[PDB]
């Protein structure tokens, strides 16, 4: 049977040699065809089509990357932007003042960490002061 | 033991292609059946005997 | 490498826990604030 499964993260042509290793590891009749629209085709024995779909889904599930939207109540988003910019992806909106993220659930762990890290608001500094002159 | 399993572990610090020759040294040091495949998404694949995969 | 924010006025760091050792050392090294120099002075004229 043929199995159609996805790897969104990066183009699946990257797996052609090692997948044809499982097309070599056992008998042929298989196909594994990588559509540039980014889905995945196998055809062949359900067992080897499975192990193939397991390598395949092993590049699916592997590198997960998407977008987050999280409120920044305090530190100006555009500032959050800048101050991450030095780091070497990222979005935010200052309509909402919210960090958006593009990337890993490791980027989701550490960048919820930095969602939280610079949220803090500086205490008032008494930047200006009204002084009551006694004499002058 | 001697079982053949695959282990997926990370090196975040720098791309793990840097280890391909010496890791295939442990793919050479003992019997094959192994793979060690370095995903540009930066994770790490081994397959083979749990000892040499260790 | 190095960052900071002057919203917070805080050193951010990118790099080693050796960079964490030595750059907590330099977190501490230049934190000091100079004592007031009496940069300006009000002088009371006795005669003139």
């Amino acid at each position: 049977i043929t199995q159609v499964v996805a790897v969104k993260n990066v183009s699946v042509r990257e797996l052609s040699p090692l997948l044809r290793q499982l097309i070599d590891n056992a008998g042929a009749g298989n196909v594994v065809h990588y559509d540039p629209a980014n889905i995945i085709l196998i055809t062949g024995r359900a067992a080897v089509v499975n192990r193939l779909a397991e390598i395949i889904r092993r590049v699916d599930q592997a590198g997960d990357k998407e977008i987050e939207v999280v409120e920044l109540n305090n530190a100006s988003a555009a500032e959050m932007v800048r101050i991450v910019e030095a780091l070497n992806k990222f979005v935010a909106d200052e309509r909402t003042n919210s960090i958006l993220i593009s990337g890993d659930p490791k980027v989701r762990e550490r960048l919820k960490r930095l969602i939280k890290q610079l949220d803090v608001e500086m205490a008032a500094k008494g930047n200006n002061r009204v002084v009551y002159l006694k004499y002058a | 033991g001697d079982e053949v399993i695959t282990q997926v572990v990370a090196v975040k610090n720098v791309s793990v292609r840097e280890l391909s020759p010496l890791l295939r040294q442990l793919i050479d040091n003992a019997g094959a059946g192994n793979v060690v495949h370095y995903d540009p998404a930066n994770i790490i694949l081994i397959t083979g005997r749990a000892a040499v995969v260790n």
